[PDB]
């Protein structure tokens, strides 16, 4: 069964793991050490390549490692003066950091992590701190504002100058995660160290298409920050997001990562919903990178058959939101590749004349906010469009039978959003 | 207690606290700090002594379960406390002090093993520990404390609850019924739900709603969730909405003001505009109920007005660059983009060839731009000047730049970057004349000593 | 926070009865001078207008003769002294010293950090630098790690030399210290033993205490 393809994978692991953890216990000059280091390396490197039921297996052996010598073992490794060594044991950090492993790091040595920072020059080593650095970024408010006080965020923003294909995809996909993850708080300061700036280099990047995809993500999480949408623009990487969301397809960035083995399901029920506040800003740029990674999901999410999460998320809501009062051609590709793809019915663009809609305009525009249940006594009463312009609380609660005082401020919240999008060359 | 911290009992807790030889000696000389920290009357005094400062670093060091076990596995303190020595940390887990909060959790961490092996958790429940520590779990924004808090949640079994998320405004209505379930009220789940609630319309709930269209009947329930909200909207994330940290302004009047960013920024109000609100629009748009607090806001309103007042102000209207990045479209792309950002840094208006499609308009607007900005940066790129070799169709965009740089006799320096020097005959003469100009060599180490010497170049 | 219950029971015993109620509105007595009396009855719940009227018109008083004037408080980052203490040996005398000299109103930076680790000699370092007296905890095997550390790598080593470099007022306390061969330590630091050491008194804290600060700057 499943669970015993797992079990039957890790009872060849577990042992191999536990040899590995011999060579880690003779302290070789460079020698059982490196050897050692690379040795396990490779037996997790292929639990997470496993092109089956590979993730759990890849889970269960590195929650071993922590339950044995844990990360502290590869912590002070990180500070041996053997550079052989700091450097194989970069590598193996970068690619167990998993959650309960991160908690961990986060706790014993993140001001390990903050020390092999300061060092800039290996490559081979840079890799592999600034891998570690995009999983930490990914822990909570807290080792976020840590890693940003201390320069962990400043060497991010120094290997952007750098030119290595996977140092880049790590510094890009770090600012992504600091972005998403550090708060108000550190997403001013990532300003103010000039991140959007340093973003440039990676989203006019001509060499990879998920380097600029990964970069675009990071502007387009800063800008949807009010506070610091002025400065985020200044940069002009906000420029290049919405031509570049237009050049990729959805689909084949959803086969760079379920025919992939990272990022296999794409995202989780909680990554997930750090994408649908992207839908409902009122940046264009933020608009369409969410709904390009939506649509991703949903494509990934579809295959599978576990399309419940864009339910409870409450991202349909908020793609046929993009749709109906959309005014942007890519912004609308999206959207409704992404509504078809999770089998909703893609709304009709609303005609933005409002004064001049008929009594059948308004029946069609409450279907599509989902007042559809108040439609039959607007029909009753005969809303047209100068009518419902006019509406008061009054009208909303005697005669349409909104009781809700609730339901009232919904509705009028939906209704001041058309207000803003309507024509009114007919009577202004 | 104020006798004690006129004493000087702070400051004498510091060799204690600060001991290496005993870790009960620390353990218990912090619990010292930490009770008189929790008074609001002595706690600036207690923060001057740098007591305080151990106590936080040492909650972390040790394990609930080892002084557990140097209290049941001893014969001194066996069962630890009692239910009376038990309601005392209570009130420290519900202190505003991170480090009387994570001294709390410690102890209570300890007695919940405690507690556990012998059977009596139900003390963890009348002295009303287990909902103070979901709500140090919920709310909290520190590893020690959340750790601990957690364990203990644990040992009592009870439903350890996830942290909520912070930025309020964009909840859906499964975050709202989440937080309902956490600060209990998981009665009202159902009619929050109902009427779908989401998060900017809890952010605004009203007494009225409360009452009418939720079904809180009780004028004491209402006042206990508005209680809870106003929590809430004290740890909300608010940068989708706030633009001028409105949140930052009230909150350094009176921590508990932050609560009312989101009504004022509803209103659309900012920090420049606050000189001028009126106290009838505090309470009627606004919802600050309270009058003391309506006239401290509008008060220090009128100040801002006077001393901190916010001006006009001015952004880069200079639609002229300064400088013309001309590139391989697929080689120098790199080092284009770097010069960008370096000369961008250094207050330089910089035009790179954004676009990707070097086609449409041929050689249109971009020509303007060169004629444009006074100086032309010329990424000298491996093979940057062999399309251009005999192009006497001046069909090359990079070759049609630079004939249009020469021809205005625009400032041109190139950044020779694996530039192999071609013969000037192989160039059309309008361009030939590029050769002339000195290039600079760009070190991919020395990035900041590089642009330097550029910036040395430009005019 | 200001004790407002004291305040308003010394106007009349049962007025303590209203502290909840004014001080769950924020107000504090610096702030009470400005209340007025409808808050007086809408906020913070007194009912009878002639309590109301007296909370009121002794507010104002504050105003006038006890007016709460705006405070200030040391802002000197700028330390007065740095202890420099062997981190398992020296902790306990440290500590004192600490104390001592903080009551005695000076700016006293220990080393409250266990780790003697991260940031190898970084903000330590600046601290000294910062600080015009360094005072130097000689308690038994101060200087033995110390001993031809020229890899400076000894925290104690780098801070002496830091003190030295600076030319900062260092002043030794004896307290159970074996005097070593200047030759034995590194150059850069063999000038430590040219100070007067003061011995520290178990027993007579205050009068070593008193002693210790005749030296400092
Ligand atoms: N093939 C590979 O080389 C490979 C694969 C994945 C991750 N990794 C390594 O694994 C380490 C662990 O990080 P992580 O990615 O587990 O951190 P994480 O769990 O915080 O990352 C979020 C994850 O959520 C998604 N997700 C979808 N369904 C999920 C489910 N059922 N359970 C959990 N997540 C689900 C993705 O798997 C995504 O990776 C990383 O440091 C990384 O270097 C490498
Ligand atoms: N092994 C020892 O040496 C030892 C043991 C305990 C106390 N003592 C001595 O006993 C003296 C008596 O003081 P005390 O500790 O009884 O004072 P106390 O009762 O006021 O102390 C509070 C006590 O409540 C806790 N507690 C838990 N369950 C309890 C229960 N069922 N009944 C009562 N308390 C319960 C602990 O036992 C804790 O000691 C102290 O002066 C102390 O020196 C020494």
């Amino acid at each position: 069964g499943a669970g015993t393809e797992v079990q039957d994978a890790l009872e060849r692991a577990l042992p191999e793991l536990q040899q590995a953890l011999s060579a880690l216990k003779q302290a070789g000059g460079a020698r059982a050490v490196g050897a050692g280091l690379a040795e396990v390396f490779q037996l997790v490197e292929e639990a997470w390549l496993l092109p089956a039921v590979g993730r759990e297996v890849a889970q269960g052996l590195c929650d071993a490692i922590r339950l044995d010598g844990g990360l502290d073992l590869l912590l002070r490794l990180l500070q041996a003066p053997e550079l052989e060594t700091r450097v194989q044991a970069a590598r193996l950090l970068e690619q167990i950091l998993v959650a309960e492993n991160r908690d961990r790091v986060a706790r014993i040595g993140l001001g390990v992590i903050l020390n092999l920072a300061k060092e800039r020059e290996p490559v081979e080593l840079a890799r592999s701190v600034a891998g570690i650095l995009e999983h930490m970024f990914k822990h909570s408010e807290e080792t976020c504002q840590r890693l940003v006080a201390a320069g962990g965020l400043d060497a991010v923003l120094y290997w952007c100058r750098r030119t290595d294909p996977a140092l880049l995809r790590h510094c890009a996909l770090a600012l992504g995660n600091c972005a998403l993850h550090g708060g108000q708080a550190v997403q001013r300061r990532m300003v103010e160290k000039r991140a959007a700036e340093w973003l440039f280099p990676l989203a006019f990047s001509k060499e990879d298409e998920l380097l600029r995809l990964h970069a675009c993500l990071a502007v387009a999480v800063l800008a949807t920050n009010k506070e610091v949408e002025r400065e985020v623009e200044r940069s002009g990487t906000l420029a290049l997001v919405e031509p570049l969301v237009a050049s990729l397809d959805p689909g084949r960035f959803a086969r760079c990562l379920v025919d992939a083995s990272d990022t296999s399901q794409g995202r989780g029920p909680d990554d997930l919903q750090r994408l649908v506040p992207l839908l409902d800003s009122n940046r264009l740029e933020a608009q369409c990178i969410g709904a390009f990674y939506l649509c991703a999901e949903a494509a990934i999410k579809s295959l599978q058959g576990k399309t419940k999460v864009f339910s409870d998320i409450g991202a349909i809501q908020s793609l046929k939101r993009l749709v109906s009062y959309s005014t942007n051609g890519t912004k609308s590709a999206l959207a409704k590749r992404a509504l078809r793809l999770l089998g909703e019915e893609v709304p009709r663009p609303i005609l933005p004349s409002v004064p001049s809609w008929k009594e059948a305009e308004v029946q069609t525009w409450l279907q599509q906010i989902g007042f559809s249940k108040y439609c039959e006594s607007f029909r009753e009463q005969q809303v047209d469009g100068d009518l419902l312009l006019r509406l008061t609380e009054e009208e909303l609660q005697t005669d349409l039978g909104m009781k809700s005082g609730i339901t009232r401020k919904r509705f009028f919240r939906e209704l001041t959003e058309l207000k803003t999008f309507a024509n009114y060359s007919t009577c202004d | 207690q104020r006798r004690m911290v006129e004493k000087r009992a702070a400051e004498w807790l510091f060799p204690l606290a600060f001991s290496k030889e005993d870790e009960l000696l620390r353990l218990h000389a912090c619990l010292a700090v930490a009770v008189l920290a929790t008074n609001k009357e002595v706690e600036r005094e207690v923060e001057r002594s740098g007591t305080l400062a151990l106590v936080e670093p040492l909650v972390a060091s040790l394990d609930p379960g080892r002084f557990a076990r140097c209290l049941v596995d001893a014969s001194d303190t066996s069962q630890g406390r009692g239910p009376d020595d038990l309601q005392r940390l209570v009130p420290l887990l519900d202190s505003n002090r991170l480090e009387a909060q994570c001294i709390g959790a410690f102890y209570l961490c300890a007695e919940a093993a405690i507690k556990s092996l012998q059977g009596k958790t139900k003390v963890f429940s009348d002295i009303g520990a287990i909902q103070s520590l979901k709500r140090l779990v919920s709310y909290s924004t520190n590893g020690t404390k959340s750790a601990l808090a957690k364990r203990a949640l644990r040992l009592l079994g009870e439903e350890v609850p996830r942290p909520i998320l912070p930025s309020v405004p964009s909840w859906k209505e499964a975050e709202v019924q989440t937080w309902l379930q956490q600060i209990g009220f998981s009665k009202y789940c159902e009619s929050f739900r109902e009427q779908q609630v989401d998060g900017d319309l809890l952010l605004r709930l009203t007494e009225e709603e409360l009452q009418t269209d939720l079904g809180m009947k009780s004028g004491i329930t209402r006042k206990r969730f508005f209680r809870e909200l106003t929590e809430l909207k004290t740890f909300a994330n608010y940068s989708t909405c706030d633009r001028s940290n409105l949140a930052d302004w009230l909150g350094s009047l009176d921590p508990r003001f932050r609560q009312y960013t989101y009504g004022l920024v509803s209103c659309g109000l900012d920090r420049s505009l606050l000189h001028r609100v009126s106290e009838q629009q505090l309470l009627e748009d606004c919802g600050i109920h309270l009058g003391v607090h309506r006239a401290r806001i509008l008060t220090a309103a009128r100040e801002m007005l006077h001393s901190p007042l916010p001006c006009t102000g001015g952004k880069p209207s200079g639609d002229t660059p300064d400088v013309f990045i001309s590139y391989r479209r697929n080689s120098g792309s790199q080092l284009a983009s770097l010069l960008k950002v370096h000369l961008q840094l250094h207050g330089f208006s910089v035009f790179i060839d954004v676009e990707k499609l070097e086609a449409g308009k041929f050689e249109d607007k971009l020509i303007q731009s060169v004629m444009g900005a006074r100086n032309f940066v010329l990424v000298l790129s491996p093979g940057a000047l062999d399309k251009c070799m005999q192009d006497h169709d001046c069909k090359d965009w990079v070759h049609k730049q630079i004939v249009t740089a020469l021809s205005c006799g625009k400032n041109i320096v190139p950044i020779i970057d694996g530039f192999e020097w071609p013969e000037p005959q192989v160039l059309p003469e309008d361009m030939q004349a590029v050769l002339t100009f000195n290039g600079i060599k760009w070190s991919h180490e020395y990035q900041e000593a590089t642009i330097e010497k550029i910036i040395r170049f430009l005019q």
